[PDB]
């Protein structure tokens, strides 16, 4: 539940030019300066713009920032493949009087096709039950760009709680792979009628279902 | 030569302290702002906590308040972070970044300049867990009319609750190699990791062709080996 509000994923090919907004309130951004961070694979964040439209000194020109109102957007043209990062804005709050980051936008400068997901769901084992314990096992495939948003449902109703997802790693034929896992009790298993995997890829959805009358 | 190196993270228990350092070079230090900014694997940025250049104004999250301290010491080009009453919600990287400049220009005027987090160290890695070495327990994951579609059907072997990686997985020693695949584990909140290797296959063959995985964990030196078929 971040303060600030990113997409998690962007794309544009090599060349293009891409936006990324950031949305808040007049606590945050309305009223306050925003800044922006690069984080490449396995490093720490640099920071790429500050006072909402500043470079640092290294930081090319391709990266501007602007501002209207209560959002902000970082652009970047002349997309290269050495851009592919996850991407952060940022900003005092002063109403909690914090530091409050967006939740990060994944960027990908597009290599091959799009490509939607393979979902599969499974329900916990009867031998798994015997153990006193109850997983659900959502899998999740063949996806490009290397980003998905996955939602788990108890008859329709969201369910947070023992939710455990990966990040999104390739497999050798160069598209992503990720799973989630719904940890229960046996009763809570039992006790409802149907819960759901939902799957969010690139503005399409996927949602398999699972019941233990099956 | 303009440098943040953190130190002090490692592996604790639950309940345990944890005090992490922050050494800073090639900048006046004591003329600084600083933060701590922590990140759990794979997921977002969280802002810890700030300290002015002096150490008399301090902010934090409410969720470490009671719990972290954030104290400097400018003598010693050092800023801390004291970790007490460490859970698994803590464990992360922790950065430290630099921000406010404060300066006496040529006239002798107080100025002062916020850049963001314009200086950032590498990070230190927090892990908040009891874990160690555990052979994983193996259920099998039947296929069904859901992991089914047309002539294609999905089975496979869920590993769960191993410490530590890797694990690797064979189908019936090795011989199915087409349609395998493994995924990923998942580093779970107690610490331990688990993962699922499946297998796509012919529906029409799950009446016939028997389907093991082999399961080898070489850390606890565990193997397993289970048969996977459809659930009456």
């Amino acid at each position: 539940q971040s303060v600030l509000t990113q997409p998690p994923s962007v794309s544009a090919a090599p060349g293009q030019k891409v936006t990324i907004s950031c949305s808040g309130s007049s606590s945050n951004i309305g009223n306050n300066y925003v800044s922006w961070y690069q984080q490449l694979p396995g490093t720490a964040p640099k920071l790429l713009i500050y006072d909402n439209n500043k470079r640092p000194s290294g930081i090319p020109d391709r990266f501007s920032g602007s501002k209207s109102g209560t959002s902000t957007t970082l652009g970047i043209t002349g997309l290269q493949t050495g851009d592919e990062a996850d991407y952060y804005c940022g900003t005092w709050d002063s109403r909690l009087s914090a530091v409050v980051f967006g939740g990060g936008t994944k960027l990908t400068v597009l290599g091959q096709p799009k490509a939607n997901p393979t979902v599969t769901l499974f329900p916990p084992s009867s031998e798994e039950l015997q153990a006193n314990k109850a997983t659900l096992v959502c899998l999740i495939s063949d996806f490009y760009p290397g980003a998905v948003t996955v939602a788990w449902k108890a008859d329709g109703s969201p369910v947070k709680a023992g939710v455990e997802t990966t990040k999104p790693s390739k497999q050798s034929n160069n598209k992503y792979a990720a799973s989630s896992y719904l940890s229960l009790t046996p009763e809570q298993w039992k006790s409802h009628r149907s819960y759901s995997c939902q799957v969010t890829h690139e503005g399409s959805t996927v949602e398999k279902t699972v019941a233990p009358t099956e | 030569q303009v440098q943040l190196v953190e130190s002090g993270g490692g592996v604790v228990q639950p309940g345990r302290s944890l005090r992490l350092s922050c050494a800073a070079s090639g900048f006046t230090f004591s003329s600084f702002g600083m933060h701590w900014v922590r990140q759990a694997p794979g997921k977002g940025l969280e802002w810890v906590a700030v300290i002015s250049f002096d150490g008399s104004i301090k902010y934090s999250v409410d969720s470490v308040k009671g719990r972290f301290t954030i104290s400097r010491d400018n003598s010693k080009n050092t800023l801390f972070l004291q970790m007490n009453s460490l859970r698994a919600e803590d464990t992360a990287v922790y950065y430290c970044a630099r921000d406010r400049l404060n300066y006496y220009d040529s006239s002798g005027y107080y100025h002062y300049k916020y850049y963001g987090m314009a200086v950032w160290g590498q990070g230190t890695t927090v892990t908040v867990s009891s874990a160690s070495t555990k052979g994983p327990s193996v259920f099998p994951l039947a296929p069904s009319s859901k992991s089914t579609s047309g002539g294609t059907a999905a089975l496979g072997c869920l590993v769960k609750d191993y410490f530590p990686e890797p694990v690797t997985v064979s189908w019936n020693s090795g011989a199915l190699t087409s349609g395998v695949h493994t995924f990923p584990a998942v580093l779970q909140s107690s610490g331990l990791y688990s993962l699922s290797s499946v297998v796509t296959v012919p529906s029409s063959s799950l009446g016939t062709q028997t389907y093991i995985c082999n399961v080898n964990h070489k850390p606890s030196n565990t193997k397993v080996d289970k048969k996977v078929e459809p659930k009456s």
